[PDB]
RNA sequence: CCCUCGA
DNA sequence: TATAATGGGAGCTGTCACGGATGC
DNA sequence: GCATCCGTGAGTCGAGGG
């Protein structure tokens, strides 16, 4: 078991690009805590750390410009997604998160059939990468746009579903 | 435009039996023997079944999912077992410069051992796609030079050539024959399947491979 | 195998 | 995709290599205050705050991008390690 | 008419040719149009999509 | 609104009650009404006949028992975390053989649960169900051996813990062997203990050729009885001494004593029909002056010779027909278990028996009653078949109650359970519902009881069938087990009849289980109704017979996850079991007799009856269920209505007017909207949460103590240290929050203080305390905090002091202190719903009313359903209930449709046509023609063939509807979709699984306690397990130090993860990760294993990992 | 410095004597009252070092 | 007591220090050598003596006047200086309050 | 796999199948210290073999031997792979009475101590690069220059 | 750990 | 610290594949 | 050289409850 983790309900990101993921307010302030604190105090929301862990602590002494910060924070990083089972290493992958309202994470189409993910009530699993390398490996090697193959047999694996292949069809 | 018939001839949803089912008839149905039932459902899901019908389909669809119930724990067992042996292979060099290889045949004995007939092409791919020639290959006016990374259009060219009857046989650098130690070289390896490239020395081979044969494992009836 | 049972024996010796 | 992935992809011998050149960079970049950046002020990478274009946090943003620039140099048995720590000290104060 | 395997070969070919950055625009623009175009389609399921055929 | 009814099937019998599984059988265990001389050995009594006598005072014999009221009513149970249950007595005398002396008296012998009305019982304040459980009836057996073709095993099974199973073969030598406690031995040798001599079983058995000569050998017949007893004695007991007394009193235990070995009524039963015997007791022999017996071996050997032979009239069985697999009721598994506390309460009595004064005990002094509590404690709590009770909604608990499983005490066991005990048999017809089974490795291990199904005394299903004699159907009807209905030919619920004669020429029936086509001459019994077939929760899915059984299967079951909601409304496609439903499972409330309703509140109802008597209803209202969901009784009668016997007087939960309500009935358009219901994902109208559809009341409980430590007491204060008024605002005098109050995540529900452990204060501590001139308090703040995520509004406060009336509580808690927390939850992003076919999704995307779709008058629609999902699922019955949705919409009416008996496609047609009138000629009469893009969706349809070219807009446009479809505008665009929809009225649950209770992050929480790796689970702030293959996935990615992240420093390398949350906090890299903990652990437990583990260098020179504090 | 390697072997009673910094002469853990480790339990501070740090 | 095996993977460890117990003390210490720092070398070294910040334990006034070579009175009142320097200093940059709890 | 429609390369499959044949079982011990009917690696063997052959010596006659996938598991070098995969007990035994060491080579072993693992960019190939900006570079070639 | 329920 | 007292008592079952020793 | 008993295996994560 690991810390700076997570996990909710997924639903369909038709908006997002392939490289995205939509990552609700409040499991994003969790699992970036000690990066927000940090930033909060290199602006001028707290004077320091404490102050501000106390001031997330209460639901009702959370304000506007912490998320702000906890967006200038998630800048550039990526964050794994994982649903289980893992039968392959493309049941982790590496998304940009997009901070939305609402308690659901949202999935990427194309990148469904590879988590054998659907939307009846699944969940995932999300990890945030602390190192340089932990994130410099997960946004080059496991970063979802550039695992477009499978390494099973070499055919496209993100590819056009059956929604999508009903509209181009069509 | 039929929706069912778009949607099946798309590739979005469904197959012939599901659509046969919705408009034909539901079929023959399996007893809890195994042994299959003489009268088959002659209704539709259209047109709705009797409940001796319903009953008798019962059986099988009760059969189906204890199948798969019982299968995912052996195919999750098959797949740590292969996790387990393959998992110290790893890519640790470029060339071990064995001079061993395999022949892949592009022909296969016919079961009426007739003759011999051209293997499927996706066999053929499955066999020879991102793969390095381990000598060299001269057919259709084409040289494939030793140390080639072969390319889907190469294997095509090579199932054409098979078919000009110029070459029954790719001889190829594999796992099988590297020489390497605690893992496997780069050219015996070949492709990164992911990647369509060369495979890059570190990649964690035995494991992908394990997960590749496992992933499927739900899927085998 | 059983202890009980062979201490039992052991002590229909004396 | 991370911008240029496939010419960097093409840099190196084996992706790791690049991943190992970039995490290290971007170490490098975080050490020394951004100091050391071989980017001119137009190819720093940016940031849209509420206020304006601010610097990009990201230190493997920069290097990838630095990396890109060809300005650059990466491999095995450069420089003695403390030896690159105490000039880098020494151009860039920590 | 464009489906699931020639949409695959159209993924493969472009990722040999223009690499995995292009291809990876080139999804997402199939899958914007492919939502689009599904939605004002008029694809729908009715009992009377069922056809049961004469000849049975 | 006007209910419109379906189907040509009149049912002569109505569903039994559902219940009677549960309160039948446990009333029969008990036997509480009886007066105790009119008791029968069955049920408790029985395990009291099986103790008692208790001999070598001298003799302890049982009169009788009685059961007294419960010390507290039910709800108070429930309160108080009590159990509802009545006193135990037993009136038992003392009689010493040679003095005669006789005292007898009535001891305590402790309590014994109540089931409550509805078949449940209250555990500790906990509703559970006791579920039943299916086995192999005890008997004899023949199976084909699987080794030896030709010979056949046969087998003799008593009830579970009972006695061991014994086995009879034909060894390749020709001899004979017997099999019991894994021993094979010849069994002439028990044949001559029982009595039997050479010339009896020569004459009885010599009929079989090459058999019985196995059986003959001349040395066993050499002996008397006395030493082939001894014998076997020692071949069954090595190294045990062979008295002759022992051998007896063993040989007598295993086969003809019935205190230990017992063949169910039902084992007698079978084995007597099997082998056409008759048994006097239900052992396997008996012990008769002096000498054993015999009952059962020499017909069952004889039997097997048959067999054997080939001679006619002796067949193998079917292990899992269900003949030969009964059920164990409620009833049956805790008199189990109570003959179990009641034997250990005998060892007692006997032990009490030989110790102490020998001329004065009583029965009080020999009886300690507490083995037998603990036993019928362990059975109600820590049994496999003691759920904790599903109260979901209504249907959830009936279900729950009628549930079978295979597993249990004495049950099978997973993973070895193959594919023949999950398979439907073909007796599963009319007893066990062939669709209603969980998903996954639970498959064919727990089923559901058919609507219609009976258990019978001896426990085997029985389902009802009609007599029919020359043709003619009565109303005679017979509830058979599977046995007996294999003897008839039994035709189909749908036969054609004119009046009670059989209408037509051919007829579909059955021949055990077989189909074939029959005359009206042959047919002797016919199906009572097609839902006999089934379980409850199959018989509420409408159009049952165009769905897939697994779909089927899923909706099925979903509806016992289906949430109350405060507007649900019962379906608008009915199957006509949802009143019933309503009325046994006891969620509304009912008019005992006739008469005149006097008072009327959201409170009680006041009811005079024809008798004059004012009898008072109280409403539950807002009640805590075990699953959170609220249960409350609204009144559905006004104040002077005059109400008849069975009329509604209040409406349960989940409940619409005494119709079963599990969900909303929404406006539905079967359409893909730009990728937000890609792949089983579901749109919905904002309109829904604007008029609180799909809108459920949650109830939390939150619960603290107070306690006695060594250190100080804990107790509950409104005084906490270093806390402001805000903190403390909604806090009443004691330090409770007050009732009515808003809660969020991290507000104080109570109070509480706790005496600090002994503090050594740090230098850091000490030097700031100088600064700062402060004593550090004596106490530190405890209180009861709401957990992240949760919150609302106070409803309820429970407060229980020690030192006051009528409670005491645990040993050192002085207080405890319980907040019940409400929630009003809208729909939202993440919810799940689900109809009754097995569709089921998540809810993805909230639309603005304005974005929706909508129809030309303006109407726009609910839900937006993605149709890919249809063709694969195979699941019509959606399809068919959306139009007659359509239909019932513009009708204003609802719709009964039995299963395989309800409305058919002509009938929805002309539903829908009638419904196109009033959908299009109030329009022709409002002063409007035909739309623009209605005639240029009409011209793509005529070029998809949906309409017939040439004629006008309105007939096309009626041929549509008639089809289900409809034209349907682009919110967003206002011009229409290219093609017509289908639009109709659909019922659609809220299922249980909510995002607001799934959604759970962790930056860093607390640790366990020896691994020193994140806890797991959401209400301990625990951590993700990333297990085997995640890393496997990560080494598959060749992500190094992303991988050794997560086995460092995010888990259990303490160091490193210190490190690295205060390296972030500062700013910095996360530095080098260290040793984790648990390989430092496991170095430890393998040297506890004496082994030495050692970390090298290259040098092959030890590594120290515990930085020398583990070295001398 | 850095580990390379990992043995495993049987372990002499004269081994584990040198792992011990104590023998376990009773069977007690802690005490009933005072809920401290008992002298030559289980539980014993004596052997098996302090319960607080640096106490 | 009852089994940890019928169990404890509910059970939390109280004892070793949470990161941002640790980080919180790491920051703490820092923060009191920074406003330490503000004082003169004598009086922050008396000030660390008398509570225990050098070698763990609290030396009385002789034993730091006579290391100082001073008067127990004088070593007293330089003790009572250095923290009314501090009370000054953190009344006015308000850097200490936060870590009181 | 080909019959329900999943394509799959050979080459893993490959992988498999060669750890199923690492191992050989000796017919003669020749020079060597083995022992007949000794199961051995194939690499062992054949380095032993080219050893012998490069002292003269008579080289160790081997037979291959195929064994199953848990078999080769099990008889893996490493005993933390092989102890962690199943039959504990047998594992730890046999490995402490030889006292053998694990030199850490697969995945498992640097998984369970906690390492990085030695693949991707934990290979030892790609792990030492060094990475330096063109004016630190000729800053520290004029340190070297001028010595 | 057991049961049940999700994927 | 004294009548004499002298060999226990729970059992419990519908799997399968492999290695290994054990017994004709 | 061939049957028979004994030990060891038999998917993951998640939730809830006792
Ligand atoms: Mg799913
Ligand atoms: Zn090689």
């Amino acid at each position: 078991r690991v810390d700076y983790s997570g996990r909710s309900v997924i639903v369909v990101g038709p908006q997002l690009k392939l490289h995205q993921c939509g990552l609700p307010k409040r499991m994003a302030l969790e699992l970036f805590k000690p990066f927000l604190l940090k930033k909060m105090e290199e602006k001028g929301i707290a004077p320091n750390v404490k102050a501000a862990r106390r001031m997330l602590e209460r639901q009702r002494d959370i304000k506007d410009e912490v998320w702000d910060a906890l967006e200038e924070v998630i800048h550039g990083k990526v964050v794994l997604l994982n649903r289980a089972p893992t039968l392959h290493r493309l049941g982790i992958q590496a998304f940009q998160p997009v901070l939305v309202e609402g308690q659901s994470i949202q999935l990427h189409p194309l990148v469904c059939e590879a988590f054998n993910a659907d939307f009846d009530g699944d969940q995932m699993a999300v990890h945030v990468p602390l190192s340089s390398f932990a994130q410099a490996e997960a946004r080059i090697q496991m970063l979802s746009a550039h695992n477009l193959l499978s390494p099973a047999s070499g055919e496209p694996l993100a590819k056009p579903s059956r929604d999508i292949i009903l509209g181009l069809y069509y | 435009f039929n929706p069912l018939y778009v949607m099946a001839q798309s590739g979005a949803r469904g197959n012939p039996q599901q659509i046969r089912q919705l408009c034909g008839l539901r079929g023959l149905m399996q007893k809890p023997s195994g042994e299959t039932f003489e009268v088959p459902v002659r209704s539709s899901f259209r047109e709705g079944l009797t409940v001796l019908e319903y009953f008798i389909s019962s059986h099988g669809a009760r059969k189906g999912g204890a199948d798969t119930a019982l299968r995912t724990a052996d195919s999750g067992y098959l797949t740590r077992k292969l996790v387990d042996v393959t998992h110290e292979i790893v890519v640790r060099e470029a060339d071990c410069g064995t001079t061993n290889y395999i022949s892949v045949p592009l022909f296969q004995p016919d079961e009426v051992t007739r003759s011999l007939r051209l293997r499927k092409r996706a066999d053929i791919e499955a066999g020879l796609y991102g793969r390095v020639l381990a000598r060299e290959v001269e057919v259709l006016g084409v040289r494939l030079e030793e140390g080639r990374y072969l390319s889907m259009d190469d294997v095509h060219l090579l199932i054409k050539a098979a078919e000009a009857g110029e070459i029954q046989e790719v001889p190829v650098r594999s796992p099988l024959t590297c020489q390497t130690r605690y893992g496997v070289c780069q050219k015996c390896y070949g492709y990164d399947l992911s990647m369509a490239r060369p495979v890059s020395i570190g990649e964690a081979v035995g494991i992908v491979a394990a997960q590749s044969i496992g992933e499927p494992g739900t899927q085998l009836t | 195998s059983d202890p009980v049972r062979q201490y039992l024996h052991e002590i229909g010796q004396v | 995709a991370e911008p240029g992935i496939d010419k960097l992809f093409g840099m190196v011998d084996s992706k790791y290599r690049l991943t190992v050149v970039v995490a290290k960079r971007a170490q490098q970049l975080l050490r020394h205050g951004f100091k050391n950046t071989v980017l001119e002020p137009e190819e720093r990478p940016k940031m849209q705050t509420l206020e304006g274009l601010f610097d990009d946090p990201n230190a493997v943003t920069w290097a990838m991008k630095e990396l890109l620039t060809g300005r650059l140099v990466f491999g095995e048995n450069l420089v003695p390690e403390d030896r690159l720590q105490k000039e880098m000290e020494r151009l860039y104060p920590v | 008419p464009q489906e699931k395997n020639s949409l695959k070969d159209l993924v493969y070919q472009a990722f040999l040719r223009l690499g995995m950055e292009k291809t990876a625009r080139l999804l997402d623009a199939l899958k914007y149009y492919g939502f689009t175009f599904s939605t004002t389609s008029g694809i729908t399921i009715g009992i009377d999509d069922a056809v049961i055929p004469e000849e049975k | 609104m006007e209910i419109k009814r379906f189907g040509r099937i009149r049912e002569v019998i109505p569903l039994p009650p559902l219940t009677e599984i549960q309160v039948e059988s446990y009333r029969r265990a008990l036997q509480a009404d009886v007066p105790p001389e009119k008791r029968e050995n069955v049920g408790i009594q029985a395990a009291f006949r099986e103790t008692f006598p208790i001999e070598e005072g001298l003799v302890l014999d049982f009169l009788e028992y009685r059961l007294g009221e419960p010390p507290f009513p039910q709800d108070e149970c429930r309160e108080k975390d009590l159990t509802y249950q009545a006193p135990l007595y037993a009136r038992l005398q003392l009689i010493h053989k040679d003095t005669g002396l006789i005292k007898e008296d009535e001891v305590f012998l402790g309590h014994i649960p109540l089931m409550t009305e509805d078949g449940s019982f209250i555990i500790n304040g906990a509703d559970r169900v006791i579920v039943s459980q299916i086995h192999r009836s005890p008997g004899v057996y023949f199976t084909p051996d699987p080794a030896r073709p030709g010979r056949y095993i046969a087998s003799i099974i008593p009830l579970p813990k009972r006695g061991p199973w014994i086995d009879l073969e034909v060894e390749p030598n020709g001899v004979v062997s017997m099999k019991v406690n894994k021993r094979k031995f010849p069994l002439v040798l028990l044949l001559r203990v029982l009595g039997y001599d050479q010339e009896t079983l020569a004459r009885e058995l010599g009929a079989y050729g090459e058999l019985v000569q196995g059986l003959m050998d001349e040395s066993v017949f050499a002996m008397r009885p006395e030493e082939a007893l001894i014998r076997l004695f020692t071949l069954l007991r090595p190294g045990d001494p062979p008295k002759r007394d022992k051998a007896v009193a063993y040989v007598y235990g295993l086969i003809a004593d019935p205190r230990r070995y017992d063949l169910g009524e039902a084992g007698r039963y079978k084995a007597e029909e099997k082998l056409g015997i008759r048994l006097s007791g239900r052992t396997l022999a008996r012990f008769e002056d002096g000498e054993f017996k015999d009952e059962v071996f020499l017909p069952t050997l004889r039997y097997l010779f048959a067999l054997t032979a080939g001679v006619p009239g002796h067949e193998v069985d079917d292990i899992d027909h269900l003949g030969n697999r009964r059920i164990r009721t409620v009833g049956e598994l805790m008199t189990d278990q109570f003959r179990v506390g009641l034997a250990r309460l005998a060892r007692g009595v006997r032990e009490r028996m030989l110790m102490g004064s020998e001329d004065s005990l009583t029965p009080a002094k020999l009886v300690n009653s507490r083995p037998l509590e603990a036993a019928i404690r362990e059975f109600f709590s820590r049994s496999q078949l003691s759920q904790f009770k599903d109260e979901t909604n209504p249907l959830s608990s009936l279900r729950h109650k009628r549930r079978i499983s295979a597993l249990g005490p004495g049950g099978l066991t997973r993973e070895r359970a193959g594919f023949d005990v999950r398979d439907v048999h073909r007796t599963h017809y009319g007893r066990i519902c062939p669709v209603e089974t969980p998903e996954g490795a639970n498959i064919g291990l727990i089923t559901s009881l058919a609507a219609y199904a009976r258990v019978d005394e001896l426990g085997f299903i029985r389902t009802p069938y009609r007599r029919v004699v020359g043709g003619v159907v009565t109303d005679e009807v017979v509830y058979m087990t599977a046995t007996e209905e294999d003897r008839y030919t039994i035709a189909q619920a749908n036969t054609p009849l004119e009046g009670n004669r059989i209408a037509a020429e051919r007829v579909v029936a059955r021949r055990k289980g077989e189909p074939v086509i029959v005359s009206p001459e042959e047919v002797e019994f016919m199906d009572v109704s097609p839902k006999q077939v089934f379980s409850v929760n199959t018989n509420l899915i409408p159009f049952l017979e165009h769905d897939d059984a697994n779909r089927a299967l899923m909706g099925s079951n979903m509806q016992t996850q289906a949430v109350p909601l405060i507007r649900a409304q019962a379906p608008v496609v009915m199957t006509g079991l949802e009143e019933r439903v309503v009325r046994d499972s006891l969620a509304a409330l009912y008019a005992e007799e006739d008469g005149e309703v006097a008072k009327v509140d959201g409170n009680r109802i006041v009811v005079r009856y024809e008798d004059g008597r004012l009898v008072e209803y109280p409403l539950r209202r807002f009640y805590r269920s075990n699953q959170g969901t609220a249960l409350d009784q609204r009144p559905r009668v006004v104040v002077g209505q005059r109400v008849r016997k069975g009329d509604l007087l209040a409406d349960g939960p989940a409940s619409e007017n005494g119709f079963l309500a599990l969900g909303q009935n929404v406006l539905v358009a079967i359409m893909p909207f730009d990728g937000y219901n890609f792949e089983d994902a579901i749109v919905i109208s904002e309109e829904l949460l604007k008029r609180d559809f799909y809108t459920s009341i949650h109830i939390e409980r939150y619960e603290i103590e107070a306690r006695d430590t060594k250190l100080g007491p804990e107790r509950i204060t409104r005084d906490i240290p270093h806390l402001s008024e805000a903190a403390l605002r909604d806090l009443d005098e004691e330090g409770v929050v007050r009732i009515g109050a808003e809660v969020k995540p991290g507000d104080i529900l109570v109070g509480r203080t706790s005496f600090k452990g002994e503090s050594e204060p740090t230098p850091e501590e000490r030097l700031l305390r100088s600064i700062f001139g402060e004593k550090a308090r004596d106490v530190k703040d405890t209180s009861l905090r709401v957990p992240p995520g949760e919150g609302g509004i106070v409803v309820r406060t429970v407060r229980l002091r020690r030192g006051d009336p009528g409670v005491e509580l645990k040993p050192g808690v002085r207080e405890v202190v319980r907040v019940y927390v409400a929630q009003k939850r809208k729909l939202q992003v993440g919810d799940k719903l689900a109809n009754r076919h097995g569709n089921k999704g998540v809810v993805a995307k909230i639309l603005p009313v304005e974005d929706m779709p909508h129809l030309p008058d303006g109407t726009p629609v609910d839900v937006i359903l993605n149709p890919l999902g249809v063709p694969s699922r195979m699941n019509l019955g959606q399809i068919l209930e959306t139009h007659l949705g359509l239909a019932g919409y513009f009708l204003g009416q609802r719709y009964i449709s039995p299963i395989f008996d309800g409305a058919k496609e002509p009938e929805i047609k002309e539903l829908l046509a009638q419904a196109f009138e009033v959908y299009f000629g109030k329009r022709k009469g409002e002063g409007f023609g035909v739309d623009k893009r209605e005639v240029e969706v009409l011209r793509r349809a005529e070029k998809l063939g949906l309409v017939t070219p040439g004629k006008t807009p309105e007939e096309q446009l009626k041929e549509l509807f008639l089809q289900g479809k409809v034209v349907l505008y682009d919110g967003r665009t206002g011009e229409p979709i290219e093609g017509p929809i289908v639009v109709g009225q659909m019922f659609i649950m809220k299922l249980y699984h909510m995002v607001e209770d799934k959604m759970h992050a962790r930056s860093t929480g607390p640790y366990s306690l020896i691994t020193q790796q994140p806890l797991g689970g959401k209400a301990q702030f625990g951590g993700q397990r990333f297990g085997e293959m995640e890393v496997w996935a990560l080494e598959a990615y060749g992500a190094a130090h992303t991988l050794q992240e997560m086995l460092t420093l995010k888990s259990d390398d303490i160091e490193g993860r210190n490190a690295a949350y205060e390296a972030i906090i500062k700013g910095e890299d996360v530095p080098e990760p260290s040793v984790p903990e648990s390989f430092r652990v496991l170095v430890k437990e393998l040297q506890a294993l004496a082994l030495d583990v050692q970390t090298l260098d290259e040098k092959d020179n030890p590594v120290d990992i515990f930085e020398g504090l583990a070295s001398k | 410095k850095e580990v390379r390697k990992v043995r495993i072997a049987l372990a002499s009673p004269e081994k584990i004597r040198s792992w011990s910094y104590g023998e376990v002469e009773k069977p007690e853990t802690i005490n009933y009252r005072t809920l401290k480790p008992e002298r030559d339990g289980l539980f014993d501070e004596r052997i098996f070092g302090p319960i607080k740090d640096y106490e | 007591p009852v089994s940890l095996e019928t169990y404890g993977d509910f059970i939390p460890d109280e004892h070793l220090p949470s990161p941002v117990d640790a980080a919180t003390q790491s920051l703490l210490s820092e923060e009191l050598e920074k406003a330490l720092s503000k004082l003169s070398e004598r009086e922050a070294m008396v000030l660390k003596l008398r509570k225990g910040l050098i070698d763990g334990r609290e030396h009385t006034l002789e034993e730091v006047g006579a290391f100082f070579g001073v008067t127990r009175e004088r070593i007293r009142q330089i003790e009572n200086k250095a923290l009314r320097k501090l009370k000054y200093h953190e009344s006015r940059t308000r850097k200490l309050r936060d870590f009181l709890d | 796999y080909r019959a329900q429609g999943v394509k799959l390369h050979d080459k893993h499959i490959e992988i498999v199948v060669r750890q199923m044949m690492k191992y050989v079982e000796v017919t003669d011990p020749g020079d060597s210290r083995l022992l007949e009917g000794q199961v051995l690696e194939k690499w062992d063997v054949e380095a032993l073999n080219e050893r012998l052959i490069a002292e003269g010596k008579t080289p160790v006659a081997w037979k291959p031997l195929l064994m199953g996938v848990t078999k080769s598991a099990l008889s893996t070098k490493s005993w933390l792979s092989a102890a962690s995969f199943q039959n504990t007990t047998h594992v730890l035994t046999e490995a402490a009475i030889a006292g053998k060491k694990d030199e850490l080579i697969g995945l498992k072993e640097n998984v369970i101590l906690g390492r990085l693992i030695p693949a991707g960019t934990g290979s030892d190939f790609v792990r030492f690069t060094q990475v330096v900006d063109q004016k630190t570079l000729k800053a520290i070639e004029e340190a070297r220059k001028e010595a």
